[PDB]
């Protein structure tokens, strides 16, 4: 429309990679030699049209180290998809637990780094007036140095008055991380997303890249259940997987203080996406 | 029991304008672990029979959510 960074038809699909909502995803290499992701949105094209849009223009700001940047896209012959820089190392919970993945996991630094790294992610967004409303896990892929960056956007929304908008529309994303109150009301804030993030916090310190599990307890809400942890009844350092002793005592009750602090019942206690972003750092500094 | 509850459920999709079809889309999204994106008539006749959704939400084994797939899926056809 406005746009022109705009590829079209390479080869015939060698079945690749990922599978998603709405489309397919596959790798291929294209004529310049460049590892390109190809998110192919023709499989039910069940309003998959708005989303497409949604993520060619609040996406066509490609300006971040900490965002999947997109290349290219095609409308032509009914087909919808969308091209972006191939990631190595796939996304984040692939790393916390998922199956398999060599070398054992990942260190704390390692975790602290794509924790930081993906608050600067949010807060540039928080920064736009972009609500991404849908932050987890499987949507912060790595690159060859496990940098983080954010993705799939097409449930994402944006702001009039740069950043205090307090808007309202229709509830989406992820069951798990929800804000509950957006849930239970329907405002949606910038905060909203804070609280996803908080859950995805606990997600790093946990390894329950389970976030919601069905299957122990009435601990079964991550969030609910950290929660009732930290917040309270034990700063649990029962929690985490074999992640040992590596954590410091100090680092440790801050990365959790604040995760905590991020899934407040209200948005109002929330904190903006710039203190968690501060916070993050300090604790990988009280660490070392 | 289930596939006699399950049943009450599309019923009401059915009887409050619910378009089925994309119900279905839904539940499958929500068992998945897929970002949802549920109605107003949708969201709220489901958490009556999944209280805990906000939070918990339709699980894969929830025998209830496995019937309703069905349920429903018989339905549109």
């Amino acid at each position: 429309l406005v746009d022109l960074e705009e590829a079209t038809n390479n080869f015939d699909h060698k079945f690749l990679i990922g599978h998603g909502v709405f489309g397919k995803v596959y790798k291929g290499v294209l004529r310049d030699g460049a590892k390109v992701a190809l998110k192919r949105r023709t499989p039910e094209s069940s309003q998959g049209i708005e989303e497409f849009e949604t993520e060619i223009e609040t996406l066509s700001f490609c300006r971040h180290p900490h965002l999947v940047s997109l290349i290219g896209f095609c409308d032509e012959r009914n087909e919808m998809i969308l091209i972006y820089k191939y990631m190595e190392n796939g996304n984040l919970k692939r790393h916390l637990y998922g199956s398999d993945l060599p070398t054992m996991s990942m260190s704390w630094e390692q975790r602290l780094e794509i924790c930081i790294g993906a608050a600067r992610g949010l807060h540039y967004l928080h920064t736009r007036a972009i609500i991404h409303r849908d932050v987890k896990s499987i949507n912060i892929l790595l690159d060859e140095n496990f940098v983080p960056k954010i993705t799939d956007f097409g449930i994402s929304k944006k702001g009039t008055e740069l950043g205090q908008t307090h808007l309202s529309t229709v509830v989406k994303g992820t069951l798990g991380y929800i804000d509950p109150e957006y849930f239970i009301k329907g405002r949606l804030t910038e905060k909203s997303d804070v609280y996803s993030f908080g859950v995805v916090l606990f997600e790093v310190l946990c390894a329950r890249s389970a976030i919601v599990q069905s299957l122990p307890r009435e601990m079964v809400n991550l969030a609910e259940w950290a929660v009732e942890s930290h917040n309270n009844g034990q700063l649990e350092q029962i929690v985490d997987p074999n992640l040992a002793d590596k954590i410091r005592p100090e680092s440790l009750r801050k990365f959790g203080d604040t995760a905590v602090k991020c899934l407040a019942l209200s948005s109002e206690d929330r904190p903006s996406m710039g203190d968690v972003l501060w916070k993050l750092e300090y604790a990988l500094r009280l660490q070392e | 029991g289930a596939v006699a509850h399950a049943n009450s459920i599309v019923q009401q999709l059915v009887s409050e304008g619910a378009d089925i079809s994309h119900t279905r889309n839904m539940l499958r999204n929500a068992m998945n672990g897929d970002a949802v994106a549920f109605s107003r008539v949708e969201q709220n006749i489901f958490r009556q029979h999944f209280p805990n959704m906000p939070m918990h939400g339709i699980s894969r084994d929830s025998e209830l959510a496995i019937e309703l797939r069905g349920a429903l899926r018989r339905a549109v056809h």
